[PDB]
Order: structure tokens, then sequence, then C-alpha cells
């Protein structure tokens, strides 16, 4: 046995340095989706709508308070709102990429005129073009656009309400106030704030007229095998759950402005 | 005939602070008034253990809350012992000067308004939202 | 003048005050530390304590006792119904809050059990005050561990009626564990079995104590088993004997039976220190002088099942706590009835001969714990800890000789004590089986100029290159300066120690 | 009465379940609950719930400090009971009601108090005991473990 010692004489004190070490680099961008066809978007729109509604779920959950909504209602809202979110998403890209003449299904896919006017396309796409045309006529900013996309998310609910509706209502009203702010700080003057606000709001309200017709296409092609239209599992579940309620008037269209 | 009285300075100052200091936790308003009613209810209940006659005027010991929006009012009813004319005048029955002074010192030291009841002067918090 | 604690029972109560590291248990007017939970309502005054007990036979119809069974309960409560059939006084459904109707100063007033117990607490308050020489309101009142919240509030209120500041309501088994010092720390991670065999009830409770923090794991009991039925068996022995010996039926005279029972209580208490006790009553019944006896063996036979049955709730408590016998570390007695040798033998044999904690009179241990708790609650200082830390410091740094003949301090000069400080050392040279630690006091760098306090060897060190073995050297100093230097090798768990006794310019130029 | 001040043997699982759902704004039930009390030198009662789910935000967006409510002698103090439990356990939702904590609450008082140190020490060992109970009956342990 030997006298002990403070060995090795190599015991570090990195404590002040460990307090210093904190930073790391974080990155943006989490997922991606495109269609793989043009006139055949008559079936690929559903594959895209599937991926876009799923993205819309991730996006919706990312908005504070959405995940605290009952799941049954979170899914009900995407089940009914996916159609306006899709048409509106096309709207923004169309507005900026083709001066709202063509629909832009993904940043990498624009369907041109030679396919755009075919009935398999146009019977549904003309309503999506209405939306693109209005964002362009209205000269919507990206902030104003996002406020509206966010508003559309909670715009279509059952006539009987939502299980956790009180939180949905607080979230939806926060969103409309945000649209107002996006406009007030951009147009200037007073008369232009209310005109830009109400004109953009009229698009949110008219999105329901767009949805009535776009959904009727999907409902009809979902049930009538004569149409030969394929759906992804996501929309197939949404559409079987949505048809008996939407076409029968059991779904309420929420408007943010009066006519 | 209506008698007018001055508030003792410690509480005249406390009420000014309650109204003018930007406290955000206005909910302690209801908490303190309900709590104070509980204390009054216990005062009777304890006396009734050796002198049951204190309950002859009403056996029920409870707290009622009754809003009337059209008059911008809320009534809180304490069926506890209550106060005589003399107690109302004498700071609503509390040791206002010692409690409030210590509280103001606590506030100068960084105390929150939520601690007002800890000094026995909790009911002055009514003015957080009350006009009257 | 320190805060007090009161042990409020069904048949008896006891008060103590905590001061100077101990609880002083305080005697009543007659010298009795433990006095009956009895109030006698007469037409001249209410007698409390022994004074009420002494006349139960004469005025049982107006003497109220065992208030606790009724306290906190509803009139319609099966327990209330169970006990009212046993009382000489009337129980009344006054708003489903049973009251007791007895004649006080000529009036058949109904007294609520909380005021009955406050009368008892007031008397206990007065006893402690007379002793301490000071009015006392700061108090802790104990209750059975099974009391629910209406019962706990009711106990607090009895205290308020009596003029007490009830600092707390604590459980009877917690208090006993406190009284025996199982909460002094350093005794953590231990299971304590408390055997509560009192007057009218028996309870078992298993506690886990972690350095002063308590958790109750299980309870079990018999709400009717206690000293009173040991007395009733002794009464039947003497009552039937009287009748047969004299051909006079004493069982029908409530006063003669109660005098006989009082003798049974005295004889039984005597019998617990003796091997034999006697009954001697002049003119007990119909003028008959009844002289007879009880041996300890006969007593045990009369009560042989009453004693054996106390272990049935012990087994139940162990089952509920999921513990075997081996998992109980501390055996604790509560209640005067545990003073009977048979009880001690049964519990001790059940737990394989392990000694019972009998260091505090079983009827005082609960009051004792309550008093200790009352003193910490009234202001959190109980012969510790801040004064010890601020007054006593290490007067010189404390450390050890290390290779080179130098001193390495672990406790710095004027550091407050008690304290525990450590550093990591290795063997100085390569591949050694142990180290030599020389403990020193002083402020010199070299050990040759310091005060050697003592030396020890730390064995059990795997040989490894110098700097590899990891030895923690600990300087553990208590409040009085006594130093315990220990060391351990973290890779093997081996350790040893030494006990140290107490002393007590260019820039202004051009080129 | 507050559920945590009630006797754990009398409280049914349905009662804990509905309490939990209300406590957490979780339509799903609790996975497990440990209801216990402490006396002696520090008196408190607490309910610690393990949720059936670990729904993403716990690792990114949730203000987890608000998972456990603190009461003192039944007085509500706050939701953000930072440092009652170490971070690794911040998925447990619950209520802690400490009879012996002062009401003069600020973070500094709590942080420097031995009471908070003890409450944290003990809440943690009790959490581990609950997990151990869940470890038995592995059919359900794995449901926990997976999340
Ligand atoms: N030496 C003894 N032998 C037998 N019984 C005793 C002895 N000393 C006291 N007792 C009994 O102990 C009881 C005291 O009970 P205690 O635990 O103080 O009250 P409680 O049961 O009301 O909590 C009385 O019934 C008394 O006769």
């Amino acid at each position: 046995s030997i006298v002990p010692a403070t060995l090795p004489q190599l015991t570090p004190t990195l404590v002040s340095l460990l307090e210093v070490i904190e930073p790391e680099v974080l990155y943006a961008g989490y997922d991606s989706s495109v269609p793989d066809s043009t006139w055949r978007i008559m079936t690929t729109l559903n594959m895209l709508g599937g991926r876009q509604v799923i993205a819309a779920v991730k996006w919706a959950k990312a908005i504070p308070g959405f995940r605290n909504l009952h799941l049954d209602d979170q899914m009900t809202l995407l089940q009914y709102s996916w159609m306006s979110l899709m048409a509106f998403a096309l709207g923004w890209r169309s507005y900026r990429q083709s001066s709202a003449n063509l629909l832009c299904f993904a940043p990498d896919l624009i369907i041109n005129e030679q396919r755009m006017t075919l009935p398999c396309m146009y019977d549904q796409c003309k309503h999506m073009l209405y939306v693109s045309s209005e964002l362009h006529r209205l000269q919507v900013s990206y902030e104003e656009y996002l406020c509206m996309k966010t508003l559309l998310l909670l715009s279509s609910v059952p006539k009987d309400g939502l299980k956790s509706q009180e939180l949905f209502d607080e979230i939806r009203m926060t969103y409309i106030k945000e649209l107002g702010k996006a406009i007030v700080k951009r147009e200037g003057n007073s008369s232009q704030n209310w005109q830009r606000f109400y004109q953009l709001t009229k698009l949110l309200d008219s999105m329901h007229e767009v949805v009535e017709n776009l959904l009727n296409y999907c409902f009809q092609t979902f049930l009538d095998k004569t149409m030969s239209i394929e759906f992804p599992e996501m929309l197939a579940e949404i559409i079987t759950n949505q048809i008996p309620k939407y076409s029968n008037g059991n779904i309420k269209k929420l408007l943010f402005h009066q006519k | 005939e209506v008698e007018t009285f001055a508030f003792q300075a410690e509480i005249a100052q406390l009420m000014s602070l309650i109204i003018n200091t930007f406290y955000s936790n206005k909910e302690i308003f209801l908490r303190e008034l309900i709590s104070n009613s509980s204390d009054a209810l216990d005062k009777i209940r304890y006396e009734s253990l050796t002198d049951p006659s204190k309950l002859d005027s009403g056996k029920e010991l409870h707290i009622n809350l009754i809003p009337n929006k059209q008059d911008r009012t809320l009534t809180i009813v304490d069926t506890g012992i209550g106060m005589t004319k003399a107690d109302l005048i004498n700071n609503l029955g509390t040791i206002a000067k010692s409690g409030t002074k210590a509280f103001m010192e606590a506030l100068q030291a960084g105390a929150d308004i939520s601690m007002i009841g800890q000094f026995g002067v909790g009911f002055y918090s009514a003015y957080l939202v009350a006009e009257k | 003048a320190a805060a007090i604690g009161i042990d409020l029972g069904t048949t008896y109560s006891c008060v103590g005050v905590f001061q100077h590291g101990k609880v002083e248990i305080i005697a009543n007017d007659q010298g009795n530390r433990t006095t009956p939970s009895y109030v006698a309502f007469t037409d001249t005054e209410r007698l409390i304590g022994d004074a009420a007990k002494n006349q139960v036979a004469l005025n049982p119809q107006n003497t109220v006792f065992d208030a606790k069974r009724l306290i906190g309960r509803k009139f319609g409560d099966p327990v209330v119904q169970s006990d009212m059939k046993h009382w000489p006084f009337q129980v009344i459904n006054d708003g489903d809050k049973p009251k007791v109707q007895v004649s006080y100063k000529g009036e058949t007033k109904a007294f609520y059990p909380e005021e009955i117990s406050s009368m008892v607490l007031t008397k206990m308050k007065e006893i402690a005050e007379a002793y301490l020489g000071y009015p006392v309101t700061n108090a802790v009142i104990t209750v059975p561990a099974y009391f629910n919240d209406s019962q706990r509030q009711a106990t607090k209120d009895a205290g308020v009626i009596a003029g007490l500041n009830v600092l707390r309501i604590i459980n009877e088994p917690t208090a006993a564990a406190i009284a025996y010092g199982l909460d002094r720390t350093g005794k953590g991670e231990r299971n304590v079995l408390i055997f509560d065999l009192g007057g009218g009830t028996f309870d078992v409770s298993i506690l886990t104590i972690d350095d002063g923090i308590f958790e109750v794991k299980a309870t079990a009991g018999d709400t009717h088993l206690g000293g009173e039925d040991f007395d009733n068996r002794l009464v039947n022995h003497f009552v039937e004997e009287f009748k047969r010996k004299h051909k006079k039926d004493i069982s029908q005279n409530k006063r003669a039976v109660r005098r006989l029972r009082t003798a049974c209580e005295r004889a039984k208490r005597t019998l617990s220190s003796s091997t034999q006790a006697s009954l001697e009553i002049d003119s007990l019944f119909e003028g008959i002088d009844f002289y007879t006896s009880i041996t300890r063996a006969r007593f045990e036979e009369l009560c042989s099942d009453l004693f054996r049955s106390t272990l049935e709730p012990v087994e139940k408590a162990l089952r509920d706590a999921k513990l075997d016998k081996a998992q109980i570390h501390d055996l604790v007695l509560v209640g005067g009835s545990t003073r009977i040798p048979k009880v001690q033998k049964l519990l001790q044999d059940f737990f394989n001969g392990r000694d019972l904690n009998k260091s505090i009179n079983p009827d005082e241990a609960v009051a004792y714990g309550a008093a200790v708790q009352a003193a910490i609650l009234m202001g959190d200082k109980s012969e510790n800890v801040q004064d010890l830390l601020l007054l006593d410091v290490a007067p010189l740094s404390l450390g050890l000789e290390t290779a080179g003949g130098v001193m390495t301090a672990l406790i710095k000069r004027n550091s407050t004590i008690p304290t525990k400080q450590t550093q990591i050392f290795t063997t100085y040279s390569d591949n050694q089986p142990g180290v030599l630690i020389q403990v020193y006091e002083g402020e010199r760098a070299m050990t040759k100029d310091n005060n050697l306090l003592g030396r020890f060897e730390l064995s059990g060190i795997p040989p490894a290159p110098r700097g590899v073995p990891q030895i923690e050297v600990t300087f553990d100093i208590d409040a009085n300066g006594i130093l315990n230097v220990t060391a351990t090798d973290k890779s093997t768990g081996k350790a040893n120690k030494i006990t140290i006794t107490n002393d007590k310019p260019t820039i202004e130029e051009v080129d | 009465k507050p559920i945590w001040t009630r006797n754990p043997d009398d409280i049914t699982n349905e009662e804990y379940g509905e309490f939990y759902k209300s406590l957490t704004n979780d339509w799903e039930d609790h996975l497990a609950v440990k209801h216990f009390s402490v006396e002696g030198q520090l008196e408190f009662r607490a309910l610690l719930f393990v949720p059936r789910r670990a729904p993403f935000d716990l690792f990114e967006n949730r203000k987890k400090k608000n998972n456990i409510k603190l009461y003192v002698r039944r007085v509500f103090i706050m939701d953000n009971c930072e440092e009652l439990i170490p971070e690794y356990l911040n998925f447990i939702r619950g209520v802690v009601d400490s009879e012996d904590l002062p009401l003069n609450i600020s973070r500094e008082m709590l942080q420097q108090s031995k009471i908070l140190k003890v409450i944290r020490k003990n809440l943690v060992k009790k959490c581990l005991e609950l997990f151990t109970e869940l470890a038995e009956d592995k059919e359900n342990y794995k449901k926990f473990y997976e999340q």
C-alpha cells in the first residue's frame, strides 16, 4: 500500500466551456409532393390531393392549438376543407407563374392550354381557375394568401358542429383577424384596407361555390365506376365519409362576409 | 343619513395601487372574495359549536354567486357572520394598517398582487375590476 | 415555553412538550401523565379526566367518553349505531350529527362529540400549562391513521373550541415513529411495523421512512380489540365467581360490576409487572366483601384468544404492504395494553425473537411524537441546524498527506460544520493494492509542519498504473468538530477510516 | 372534493380517468396513475399520470413545464411547475399538493428550498416505482415503452 496522490495531473475543468457550448444549426424544409400527369390529372389530382391533404394535416397540426382539437374533428376538417386548400394552393402558384391562366399543381407542374380545356380536366379545373383568377385580379400578397389558406382550413364543418368546436372557433377567428392585419399594413389609406379585406374575404366565401362543384366531380367519379377514376387511400376515406353529408346538405359552409 | 369616512392611509394607498398598477391577473378578484366569504362562514361555524344560537338566524352556511349583466354586476353572498356598522367603518373588520404596510413593503420588494390575501387585506382586490 | 402535542384517544389521552432535545411528558393533577378521555356532567360542574372516570359507576348516564367513535360521523353511520347501543348516555340525530344528551347543571343538553373532545383537550391544555408555567396554544393533535377528512377537520375544531392553534393533525403511528427517533435521518429506507393495542381499538400500520420522509404502506385492525375486552374477560372471571361463591347475582348491578371492573383494571396493570395480582373490594355487592385473585397464567388463559388475534391484522398488514417478516426492520409498540408480557411475547416471537422498541412508555410515545412535531411546526428549529453551522466551523483546514509529503485539504478553514467534502485520488505509484492516507490539520503546505490527527489504510484497490485506481477520500466532520476520514475505491466498493478526536521606465523615454 | 385529497382505494379507475381527461384535455384515457401521499417531515399528496399517448409536441412545441399543477394547502399556485420533475419525465401530467410549502412563491424561493428538492426527489422515485409496476405485465409495458 502507498501514499495516494492527485494523479494523473491531467484532471480538466471544462465547466466554463461546457456552459459556453449551446448552439447547433437547424434547418427548414420537411417534405415534398408533385403530380405525375397532365390531362390524366383527372385521376392524378386525387393522388396529389391525397398528398396535399396529408401535407395539410401536418401544416394544420403545426398551427398552435390545432393538435389540441379532438382528432375526430381534426380529421373532419381536413376531410371537408382539403378541396378548398387544394384549389387555393393552385391559385397562388398560378397567380405568380402563369398570370392565373393555368393551374399549377406543384411548383414543377403547370398544365397548359392544350390539356386545360379538355372536359376531363376543365369540368373540375375551371373552378380551380376561378380561384387563381381572383388572387391575380385581387393582387394578393403572400402574407394575405397564407392568412386565407389558413382560414380555409377551418371553413367547412358538420351542420351539427364539432366535438371540440369551441377551440376551433377561437382559432378560426384568430386567423380572420390576421388576414385583416396583413392587408392594413400593405395597402395604406383607409378605404383600401376595407376594400382589399372584403374583396379577399369574398374569395374565401366563394371558395365554397368552387368546392361544391369540385367535390361533386370527385363524389361522382368515386361512386360511378364508369368514370374509371382512381383515388389514394387518404382521399378514398375522406370521400366515402364526405359524400353522404355534403351532397345532402349536412355540412355547413362558413362565411366570413355577407353579400 | 350617510356617514362619510376616510380610509386609513395604508389602504387608501393600497387601493390606488390596485387600480393604477398594471396587474394582469384580474382573476384573483373572485378568488379573494370567495375565500373571504369562507372565512366568515367558519367564524359562525366555530361559534355555533359552543353557542348554537348563532345559527338561529339561518342554518345554511354557503357562498352564492349571482351575475346580472344588464346592471354590470355580480353579487357574492356570504351567509357567514357578517359585520356590524362598527366593523364596516373599522376597515371592514381587518387590521388594515399592519397588514397593508407589510404588503406594500412586500410589493416594493417585488411581491405580486396575488399575495394580497396573505396579509389579511385580500378584499381590497375587489377594485382590480370594480368601478364601485 | 415550547409547543405541545396531545394524544387524543377513546379511553385515554396524554400531553407532552418538546424542549431541549426531549419531550417532557406531563402529569395531571394526581401525577398521571396519561389520563382518561372522560367528561362527567354533574349537576354542579363537568369533571374531566380521572375525576370523571372515578365516578362512571355513579353517574354513567351523564358521563361521556369515547367521543372519537362519534366524531366526524353521521348519525346514520353504522358505526354510530354500533356504539350508541353500548352507551349509558343518549345519542341524538340532530341534523345527522350525533349529539350526546346528558344532564349538566340540571339541563339535558345535547353535547356534540367535538365539544366533548374539546373539553378533554382543554383539560390536557391546562395540564401542560400548569407544568410549563406558561399558556399554550401551539399544538399538534394526533388521530388514527384511518381517519377520513371529516374526522380530521372535526379534530382540528375540537382543538379550536379548546382555544388551540392546531398546527397539525398527524397520524398516531407517525407520531410513534417520531418518538422512537426513526425520523432522525440515517435510518432511511426502513420498514417500521407499528402495533397500536390500546383501550377500545387495535390497529396495525406499516410505515416506510426515508430520512425523515414518511409513507404509510398498509393498515389493518380490529375496531373493538383492546384493553377493555381484556378487562371484560377478567370481569367475567370475577363476576361469575362472585355469583357462584356467594349465590348473589352481581352481574345485574351496574355499580358493583363497575367497581369490580375498576379492580380488574388495576389488577391487570399490576399483573403485567408481576406474576400475580388480587381483587379486594369492601361491600361490593349486597354488602358482600369480595376478596379473590388473578394469576398471570390465568389472565392469559382468559384472554388467550384476544392475544392471539392481534397477530391476525399483523399478517393482514404484511399482506397489504406486500412484505414478509424479514422486510420489517423496526418493531414498534404503541398502547398500554402492549405492556402485557403475552403481547410482547407474541409479537416478538412472530418476528423471530427480534427486540421490540419499548424505550418510551407505549401510552406516551404518541404524545411524545406529537410534541416533537409540534415544536418543529411552531417554527422550524429543533436543536439544529443553522446555529450548529454558524457557530462551529473547522478552525484549521483538514486534509491528507499525499505523495510528495504535502497536505491536500478537503475541508477549508472556517468552513461551516457539519459538512461532507470529497476529492479523487489514485495510488501514487504503479500497480499498488492499496493506499496510505495520513490525516492532518493545519495551514502549512508540507505535512511535516502540520498536526497529524491519525492514519489509515485503504485496502481493496486493484493494482493499476499510477493515476488509474479511483479513490474517493471523504472528510466527514460533525458539528462538534469530530472528524471521520474515510476512503473508498469506487471500482471495488471497499473502504476504511480514521477517527480524529475533538480539541474543544521605457515608455517615458525616447529613441 | 379534490380527487387527490381523496382516498386512493376508494377512487375508481373511471374517476381517475375522467379526472385525467379534464386535467389534460386529452380525450384518450390515462395509461397509468400513481396516487400517493407523504407525511412526516414533509406533507403532500400527488397524482402522477402517464398518458396513453406521446403525441409529438412533447419533443418540440409543448410548454411541458405546465404539465403538473401545483397546489399548497389546496391553494392553486401555478401550472408552470418548473423543476418538480426532471426533464426526462416531462410527459407525466398531474397534480402535486404540498401542505408544507410556503405561499410566498417565486421561482427563487422554490429553487433554493429544500422542499422543492425533496418533492422532486420523491416524485421521481415514485415515478420509477410506477414504471416498475408497468414493467410487470409486459403486455401493457410494451404499450408504454413503444411511446
Ligand atoms: N400495564 C398494563 N397492562 C395492561 N393494560 C394496560 C397497562 N397499562 C395501561 N393499560 C391499558 O391501556 C389502555 C390505554 O390506551 P391508550 O393507547 O392510551 O388509549 P387509546 O386506546 O384511547 O388510544 C387502557 O385501557 C389501560 O387499561
